[PDB]
RNA sequence: AGGACUUUUACUUUGAAAAAAUUAGAGUGUUCAAAGCAGGCGUAUUGCUCGAAUAUAUUAGCAUGGAAUAAUAGAAUAGGAC
RNA sequence: AGGAUAGUGGCCUACCAUGGUUUCAACGGGUAACGGGGAAUAAGGGUUCGAUUCCGGAGAGGGAGCCUGAGAAACGGCUACCACAUCCAAGGAAGGCAGCAGGCGCGCAAAUUACCCAAUCCUAAUUCAGGGAGGUAGUGACAAUAAAUAACGAUACAGGGCCCAUUCGGGUCUUGUAAUUGGAAUGAGUACAAUGUAAAUACCUUAACGAGGAACAAUUGGAGGGCAAGUCUGGUGCCAGCAGCCGCGGUAAUUCCAGCUCCAAUAGCGUAUAUUAAAGUUGUUGCAGUUAAAAAGCUCGUAGUUGAACUUUGGGCCCGGUUGGCC
């Protein structure tokens, strides 16, 4: 009816009551911060009935009740404890998580995000069933088992979204790298024949390239004190690990472009134009359009034709892509 | 015009600002009270005039 | 204090005229009271229905209880 | 399905925003007169607007009409048994005249600070507001009461809280139960 | 004598004169033919409900340069497509796709706020609490 | 006034014509004010009285006056007035 | 002419004439259209709104029909269809909340299934009965009016009056900032009792408790300009974002985000949309048309709008009202 779902929780301490002050100490809520509180006011109380429930507006310590109203604030599973001093409950155990997974869309795309509320209608249908999006635009649909998944996909299929879908196996994406180093120097100027660019890709060690995506190697680091942790403790060049230029793909990928030129004058003129069209490199790799990663850039020696006119962003950049 | 644009640095500002608190400031009158006070040093005590006239200024 | 005073000729006339709440607040008759409104609604038009006392009727449900 | 309780705004906000010269000689009222919001003063002079107004409509008409006389003479004796025209200019000119400092200078406020009593033109605000002072003994905590003259003299602490008997403070009470409480047996 | 005809018996002349002029003003027209119940994405309403369908990263016109972060949602009372706008320092971070959504104008009558390319609708509400609570941090977003 | 036939309109004058509540607005200390339409006074121990005004009440319509103004008509093979 | 009707009449039916409406906009269409009273805004002139406390009007899911009755096309009456929608033991039955609450849905959006006839009035045979009309309380920031969050001493202490000055200056009028402090002043509350009420809570009353910054704390917005009020600090580095327009940031930003100080208004301010003034940016008042947006290519000519002068004008008498000296 109207769309509302009453909570299900056993009273572990206390007695409840019909708009009763408590607190919800959510999965990650912990008592010395603030994060997943909600000290909220519960509308009533209900008891089970198999199918069917009655108001019964107070329940005692250690007797098993429903919670009715708090349903559009909690976590789907959360303690409620209106002492704050409260520490946070055991976090279940289950021991089956997320192995089973497919693909949803439709047969009809112009409600397609009709489909997408069904997806988000699931998780609020079963406990341990865990439906995300994939890193190539597809909604991916996990949980327990093959038969749990096709049930959960019989309720997306007639009741939540209620429309055509078309299902079909993870599609997977394969980060784009390399193995070796680039045989020789990689040469590339403007389609205005004149100013070129001069480069080689090398393998990045995956112990700070894993640093990139915990921390340590920052976009935006201490190209001093952060120079000290990959040179003592990464064995890298502290002269062009300060002269780092870029993270792609996103402005954090695990790909990084290095400076290494000398007799460029006017190297900081074409900059912008280098970390951006670096971007939509490690974006689209030449193979097949998957991201790179461990993937480095060593900009050797380029040459830029007298004036920024012609050395502008213009034509800068499909230069760039094509010599990486 | 560009649709997909990368939403991966929004918020960069309201993220490592120097956290810095409100120092303890004594409370100040409020409705009547108040144009007592404004009243008191707006006109009563008066500032400046270098020039015409000025109000509010800095640490120099 | 505005006040408005009433002063009868006699005390007769008094539960005569005088409307029961000014006179029952005093203390004069005892508090006369009947079921609340909601009670008195609802008996209202369950008496609608039954058509005269029809005591046979209230009879004739003791013969389905029985049959 | 009542009736209508009919509403209208008694104060009027300007067709500017932030006037510098406007605010300044306001901001110096609410130190003459003590008030706090310049809805307050807006209020006069809308209402001596309404005034000046009729005032102007009544003004043009043919003089020796019944109206000019009627609604004028009686509205301008009416200005004065409130104490703000002055007795002396009684052509309703004074009134097209004026200044929100007039109107403003016949406040509860203005009277109960220029007759002495609470020292201080704000400490009488802090009183008349603390239920104190009265008309006839008509006590009043309304600072805005618009003494009218004919009220003038009888401005006085009411027969309620001190200064003008009755039973004093509850904190003096509490001083004399804490001065027994202290050294006593 | 120059336009108008100064005449006692020609009302109804100047009359009809003056409404067909009428035509020629702009808001005049917007309301004798009720171009907002129609067209108007917020038909003759003021504010409206709806449901986040994509993240936008909206450029900027000249002479600014960066991204605005702007939403395309479909409304509920139409499902028209109106590509929003978002206030505020990242919020983007406590909005999520899929969710409440409460939209008004920029006291434009139409027209773009300035920069950000024809976006005529920005958000106000979020799963029914506002930028301003999950701004300053008065309290958190629920399970919407 | 039983009676006989009369140039009309438009314009303008005062009144009238009207349901109030609302507008302006009389008056009156709701403690003040939007209000409200109440009160004010006496032998406060057997009551006296002032109120709860007027106007706009807009267009057409109605009644008197005006006769400037826009018109309008009248005697021609005399369709003549007395 | 008759019929039908309470009654006039193409209201309807015979028989007859060819007519009646139309550029003074009929007819057709739209209406985010109940009209009128009236509301919002105001210099005048207009403009926009009026579902809504009242009045006339219309309907009760969408219809059409009709009993009774003075009165209904009633639907808290009924019959049938349509759309519905509920009960069942399966044969049947009943029902419209655009009446009061209330539930879903619809939504930007809109309150309690609480009390009561005491008021106001009505209906009835009719003082006594009844009235989810209406009256009250709850919820309530649609508007509206009043106004708490303290004020006086006060001590260290400089400023601006002064009778006083070689220059060792007291102190003399006080203006405040005072991390010393000093007591009265208090409704917001709480609570005997009474008042109020149909009953009670609250308005108005009042014992007893109730103010010293940790209180009993007021905020919303803004500070380049426009528009009153910082070139001050810390991060930001045309990113994040602001930006009602113009316009800010690309490593010293008066416009970002936080600090601090401060400002416009104040229990209201900001938001959006709508409408008015602005706007003489809608024009009778009162615009523009040579180039700025705009004189039809030219003339004729309707309808419309509009159109010379000329008709007892002028002179004389007397009187009744209202202003002022004046005597």
């Amino acid at each position: 009816d109207k769309g509302r779902f009453y909570a299900f929780g056993r009273v572990f301490a206390g007695t409840v009551k019909s708009g009763q002050k408590v607190r919800i100490q959510g999965p990650n809520y912990v008592p010395g911060k603030k994060d997943d509180l909600f000290i909220k006011a519960i509308q009533r109380v209900v008891l089970m009935m198999g199918r069917f429930v009655e108001p019964i507006d107070d329940c005692p310590a250690g007797n098993i009740i429903g919670l009715v109203g708090i349903d559009q604030f909690l976590l789907k599973t959360g303690t409620l404890t209106t002492s704050e001093t409260a520490h946070n409950m055991k976090v279940m155990k289950f021991s089956v998580s997320p192995v089973v997974q497919v693909a949803v869309e439709v047969k009809n795309a112009n409600d397609l995000p009709k489909l997408v509320e069904g997806l988000k209608r699931l998780s609020k249908s079963d406990p341990c069933v865990l439906t995300y999006m994939s890193e190539s635009g597809e909604h991916i649909v996990a949980g327990t088992g093959e038969l749990h998944l096709e049930i959960c996909l019989q309720d997306l299929e007639h009741d939540h979204a209620g429309v055509p879908l078309k299902i079909s196996p993870p599609v997977v994406a394969y980060r784009e790298t390399v193995e070796s180093e680039s045989s020789q120097t990689a040469l590339s100027k403007s389609p205005n024949k004149h100013n070129r660019i001069y480069l080689k890709a090398e393998p990045i060690d995956e112990e700070v390239s894993l640093a990139i995506e915990n921390g340590i190697i920052n976009p935006r680091d201490d190209f001093k004190a952060r120079a000290r942790i990959m040179a003592d403790d990464y064995g890298w060049d502290v002269t062009d690990a300060r002269k780092i230029w870029c993270f792609g793909p996103d402005g954090n990928g695990p790909n990084l472009v290095i400076d290494q030129t000398k007799a460029v004058q006017y190297l900081h003129e074409i900059k912008d134009s280098v970390v951006a069209a670096f971007q939509w490199a490690t974006k689209e790799g030449p193979i097949f359009g998957e991201e790179m990663r461990s993937v480095r850039v060593n900009i050797l020696d380029v040459t830029l034709h007298a004036d920024a006119i012609h050395r502008g962003g213009g034509q800068i950049i499909p230069t760039m892509r094509r010599a990486t | 015009a560009k649709v997909h644009g990368s939403l991966a640095r929004a918020g960069k500002v309201k993220s490592q600002t120097p956290k810095v608190e409100k120092t303890e400031k004594p409370k100040k009158p409020k409705g009547r009270a108040y144009k007592r006070l404004l009243y008191t040093r707006r006109f009563v005590n008066v500032t400046l005039v270098n020039g015409k006239r000025r109000m509010n200024p800095g640490p120099s | 204090s505005v006040g408005f005073g009433l002063v009868y000729n006699s005390v007769a006339e008094a539960k005569k005229f005088e409307p029961t709440y000014r006179l029952v607040r005093y203390g004069l008759a005892e508090k006369v009271e009947k079921a609340s409104r909601q009670q008195r609604k609802q008996k209202k038009n369950r008496d609608k229905k039954i058509f005269g006392t029809g005591k046979r009727l209230a009879k004739k449900v003791a013969r389905r209880n029985a049959d | 399905p009542r009736a209508p309780r009919t509403y209208s705004k008694t104060y009027s906000t300007p067709k500017r925003p932030y006037e510098s010269s406007r605010l300044d000689a306001e901001l110096k009222l609410a130190g003459e007169f003590g008030l706090k919001n310049k809805k307050e003063i807006y209020r006069i002079s809308f209402q001596l607007s309404k005034i000046r107004r009729a005032a102007r409509d009544l003004l043009t008409r043919d003089e020796k009409d019944p109206k000019r006389l009627f609604e004028g003479n009686a509205l301008i004796r009416r200005l004065v048994r409130v104490g703000v025209l002055s007795e002396d200019k009684k052509k309703l000119d004074y009134v097209l005249a004026l200044k929100v400092e007039d109107f403003l200078e016949r406040r509860l406020q203005t009277q109960v600070y220029k007759l002495g009593l609470a020292k201080s033109v704000h400490h009488a605000r802090v009183l008349i507001t603390q239920r104190h002072i009265a008309v006839g003994k008509q006590i009043v905590n309304i600072p805005s009461f618009m003494v009218r003259l004919d009220s003038e003299k009888h401005i006085d602490f009411a027969p309620t809280s001190p200064f003008g008997g009755a039973r004093p403070g509850r904190v003096a009470r509490r001083n004399a139960a804490r001065k027994a409480e202290a050294s006593g047996e | 004598g120059k336009g108008k005809p100064r005449g006692l018996n020609s009302a109804r002349k100047l009359r009809v004169h003056r409404r067909n002029n009428r035509w020629a003003e702009n808001n005049y027209k917007k309301r004798l033919l009720g171009t907002a119940f129609k067209s108007s994405p917020f038909g003759g309403s003021s504010h409206a409900k709806g449901i986040v369908l994509e993240k936008l990263g909206i450029e900027s016109k000249q002479p600014n340069s960066a991204i605005r972060k702007c939403v395309r949602v479909q409304l509920i009372k139409n499902g028209k497509k109106v590509t929003a706008f978002v206030p505020n320092d990242g919020c983007l971070n406590f909005v999520d796709e899929n969710d409440e959504v409460l939209l008004a104008g920029f006291g434009r009558k139409g027209k773009a706020k300035g920069d950000i390319p024809g976006v005529r609708f920005k958000v106000v509400k979020v799963s029914g609490v506002s930028l301003l609570a999950l701004w300053k941090e008065k309290k958190e977003k629920p399970r919407s």
